[PDB]
RNA sequence: UCCUUGUUAGCUCAGUUGGUAGAGCGUUCGGCUUUUAACCGAAAUGUCAGGGGUUCGAGCCCCCUAUGAGGAGCCA
RNA sequence: UCCUUGUUAGCUCAGUUGGUAGAGCGUUCGGCUUUUAACCGAAAUGUCAGGGGUUCGAGCCCCCUAUGAGGAGCCA
RNA sequence: AAAAAAAAAAA
RNA sequence: AUUUAUUGAAGACUAACUACUGCGAAAGCAUUUGCCAAGGACGUUUUCAUUAAUCAAGAACGAAAGUUAGGGGAUCGAAGAUGAUCAGAUACCGUCGUAGUCUUAACCAUAAACUAUGCCGACUAGGGAUCGGGUGGUGUUUUUUUAAUGACCCACUCGGCACCUUACGAGAAAUCAAAGUCUUUGGGUUCUGGGGGGAGUAUGGUCGCAAGGCUGAAACUUAAAGGAAUUGACGGAAGGG
């Protein structure tokens, strides 16, 4: 039976959506229901900062970043212990931690 | 006072080549991988082995005479994943540790507007 | 054939599927400041000591 | 089994008795 | 990995570091530096002529070691020998281009984003693509958590931009333009065009592509290095 | 009938006169598993088709028998 | 017959006159996974194709044969 | 994120 | 070789902005710019005046794959060839790769073509947010302090995509603001179903180049198939110990 309203995504109003491929295994996958999340991370880690920094020219430079937009299918996320499953009602509950 | 180059790091998986050129980028020195510092053919990509060919590209550009380097760090890109393999930053760790001087680090990683096609299908590279 | 020693001096837990390995951080002694992540096989406390027959290396952060 | 393969079997075997069928007229 | 190749050659030393020579590259005066670096060539034998080898060249290098600022410090700045005069090679402006994680940075969502491009040529003869770009920024007193636009204030948006780049660059030659562009004030024209339409933040435009070069004019190079 | 070729472990097959000759599968034994498979360890097995001879010594070298297969059987 | 190329552990390959010679495989054992390993540590391994000659020293340099590969050509 | 097939039926 | 740099060609795609957002009858539709014609909603103290609702038969459009003929043919890639894995593996993984993917001119006419909820209309509980339009407000800001606009705030309203909470009601329940206003059984209307299998099979028709579609049974066989949820057991499912 019907699990989901949204049944598994976020398609009201439109019928097609011209799907994106889930990075981990190039799988297609519709836009509003794959996975998106976002990683916008350092470039080097909190502990060769330090080094950098040191060994730097142009002092107090800026440590930039990396971003990148991740779409995961349901099956890689659930893999990559994303998602991973809930209970009926807190699978109602939609907003993030 | 400076003599700056041009670091040229490309992490995938499976590799991490580490090379070195002037700023024009067509002169240049020092390419070595991890393949070329151990034998698996399974940590090519491994931090040990880009830090070892991060030691041997430090050691050349001493002998030659350049003292700093600007990085543009990369990863495969296109279609593939665009996010870096694990050995970029072990690499970039070894050399400043190693004792050349760092400038403007950027992630040149090439992206497309909506590329052609990925490979492995609808359904997937199951496994 | 050069050695580097370090200071353990904060230990984080265990690691591995069978947990008879450690995760630590640990002190430099020469070049102090320094605070590097390190496995370890055996029986370990703060404080301790290390001697490392290869310093530029960290073993995976597991938390 | 599934009803995809059913109706696929099912398919070819129409055709194959379509073109005997032929033969026979 | 190592000793895993079967066949090196198929049919079945000599150091050139000590071949190579180094070489210091001269900006341009629209900069406050000239002096950029240094650069490789093996050494030019009767039958190479290394200044042409290095005469084809192109560079990339940050507007911030340019100009001494971190104001500048994305606008990297693609550079083009054209002329070599014994170790102190020249060049000349072949693009300028934002970096990675700046671009990025600017793209946020919940912000709707305008772009634009114009392929005009200028005084001189020169071709360039400039392109600029636009963010929708939350005004103050704002609630509603998005802020787009209705599209026709984009086309509109568009249009004021594209005649903006013409009118300016059409007057300006080449490095009348550069001397435009690095104190970043076609922004500062671009946000009071439109602020009658639409608040528009972080409007640093974008990369600028030489698609067509007249002919060489050592003149005007000459003109530029002192 | 002629010409050419073959014969070896239960089955398919390998070999330079110098070992009561060798593989894989099979068979048997022990283990793993609740059990069988798979998997892991192990074993034993041939009158080299038969009959002569050369040699110190024949699976091999030569010669007949049986069997097998390939080819030949044509011009009117 | 002329020229070139090769004869190397069980297979295949590398080698400078300052070495009964180094490689992966095969297998002898030991790690290693619950183990099936992919994997890692130590051994044995090549009358260095055969016989002559030069050298304080020959897989190695000179002569010859045999062997295989390629191309040239061929008055009994 | 090597591998891991089968178990007569009846109640 | 890989990799780096500078260029050119090819063809596809249109990232990030891109979301419980928009349009379109559905399929479906995303770079810019322009041309063509269309459309909804809103506003209206404009006009016509019941012209309307749903509809057999009959018509248009109709994802992908597919078919015919031309162009193109960069990626990826049914088939196929190959390297592994495995007891086997012409399957999963890997490397190649014709067709196809793309486009013009024609066909096909299906789909988990799904909101698995036919259309038109009325009424019935709350709450906020959003898209388009409209109204009011000495509201805020921008200009030329000022104006007018524009964008934001507040209130209201029409029309949309939806949504959160409760159940008075409904329902086998899951769940539902319609799936309510139905044993207190009737607003109008089209289509469809009558245990499961055989069977969307056979035959006959008709449409189609074909593939196939649309229509569409019987014999025979069976007492249970099935739906929603409960408690357990199990999991090469997760979390904790």
């Amino acid at each position: 039976p019907k699990k989901r309203a949204s049944n598994g995504r976020n398609k009201k109003g439109r019928g097609h959506v011209k799907p994106v491929r889930c990075v981990n295994c190039s799988k297609s996958i519709p836009k509003d229901k794959a996975i998106k999340r976002m990683a916008i991370r350092n470039i080097v880690e909190a502990a060769a900062v330090r080094d950098l920094s040191e060994a730097s020219v142009y002092p107090e430079y800026a440590l930039p970043k990396t971003y990148n937009k991740l779409h995961y299918c349901v099956s890689c996320a659930i893999h990559a212990r994303i998602v991973r499953v809930r209970s009926r009602e807190d699978r109602k509950n939609r907003a993030p931690p | 006072s400076q003599v700056f180059g041009v670091a040229r790091i490309y992490a995938s998986f499976n590799d991490t080549f580490v090379h070195v050129t002037d700023l024009s980028g067509k002169e240049t020195i020092a390419r070595v991988t991890g393949g070329m510092k151990v034998k698996a053919d399974r940590d090519e990509s491994s931090p040990y082995a880009a830090m070892l060919a991060a030691q041997d590209v430090a050691a050349k550009c001493k002998e030659v005479g350049i003292t700093a380097v600007h990085v543009k760090i990369r990863a495969t890109g296109g279609t593939r994943t665009k996010t870096p393999g694990p050995g970029g930053q072990a690499a970039l760790r070894a050399l400043a540790r190693s004792g050349l001087r760092i400038g403007r680090i950027e992630d040149v990683t090439p992206v497309p507007s909506d590329s052609t096609r990925k490979k492995g299908g609808r359904r997937g590279r199951r496994l | 054939t050069p050695v580097t020693l370090a200071k353990v001096i904060k230990v984080l837990g265990r690691t591995g599927s069978r947990g008879g390995v450690t995760q630590v951080r640990v002190e430099f002694l020469e070049d102090t400041s320094r605070t590097i992540v390190r496995n370890v096989k055996g029986p370990v406390r703060e404080n301790d000591i290390l001697v490392l027959m290869e310093s530029e290396r960290e073993a995976r952060r597991l938390r | 089994m599934r009803a995809k393969w059913r109706k696929k079997r099912t398919r070819r075997l129409k055709r194959k008795r379509r073109k005997v069928r032929a033969r026979s007229k | 990995a190592v000793g895993k190749n079967k066949r090196l050659s198929k049919g079945k030393v000599v150091d050139p570091f000590t071949r190579k020579e180094w070489f210091d590259i001269k900006a341009p005066s629209t900069f406050e530096n000239r002096n950029v670096g240094k650069t490789l060539v093996n050494k030019s034998t009767g039958l190479k002529s290394a200044s042409d080898a290095l005469k084809g060249r192109v560079v990339e290098v940050c507007l911030a070691d340019l100009q001494g600022s971190e104001d500048h410090s994305f606008r990297k700045i693609k550079l083009r020998v054209d002329e070599v005069q014994g170790k102190n090679l020249l060049t000349n402006f072949h693009g300028m281009d934002f970096t990675t994680d700046k671009l990025r940075s600017m793209v946020r969502k919940w912000q709707t984003l305008i772009e634009a491009n114009v392929t005009v040529k200028t005084s001189d003869d020169y071709v360039l693509r400039i392109f600029a770009i636009a963010f929708t920024r939350k005004q103050a007193n704002q609630v509603k958590r998005h802020s787009y636009a209705q599209s026709s204030h984009i086309r509109a948006i568009r249009k004021v931009i594209s005649e903006i780049l013409t009118k300016e660059v059409q007057g300006s030659t080449l490095a009348q333009l550069t001397s435009k562009l690095i104190p970043e004030v076609i922004n500062k024209e671009i946000e009071n065009a439109t602020k009658d339409i639409f608040p528009l933040q972080n409007i640093h435009v974008r990369k600028v592509k030489l698609l067509k070069q007249p002919k060489f004019d050592v003149g005007a190079l000459m003109a530029l290095h002192g």
